[PDB]
């Protein structure tokens, strides 16, 4: 069987604090 | 064998892989910590972050 993942499964890519920013 | 030429003699090896990260430290060099100062211009070092 299958289902849609939507926008699940994203994680913090590194141990650096950031705020009010768009990061590639 | 002890008669081997130097290229065919045994060598012991250690590779130190440093886990250098933007992360909490648990291995540090033999460096003395000071007290902390606030609301004043200072030179600083936190875990080698100068
Ligand atoms: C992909 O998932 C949907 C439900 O999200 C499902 O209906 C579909 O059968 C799946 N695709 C294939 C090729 O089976």
């Amino acid at each position: 069987a299958y289902t849609n993942s939507f926008t699940r499964g994203v994680y913090y890519p590194d141990k650096v604090f950031r705020s009010s920013v768009l990061h590639s | 064998q002890p008669t081997n030429g130097v290229g065919y003699q045994p060598y012991r090896v250690v590779v130190l892989s440093f886990e250098l990260l933007h992360a909490p430290a648990t291995v540090c060099g033999p460096k003395k910590s000071t007290n902390l100062v606030k609301n004043k211009c200072v030179n600083f070092n936190f875990n080698g972050l100068t």
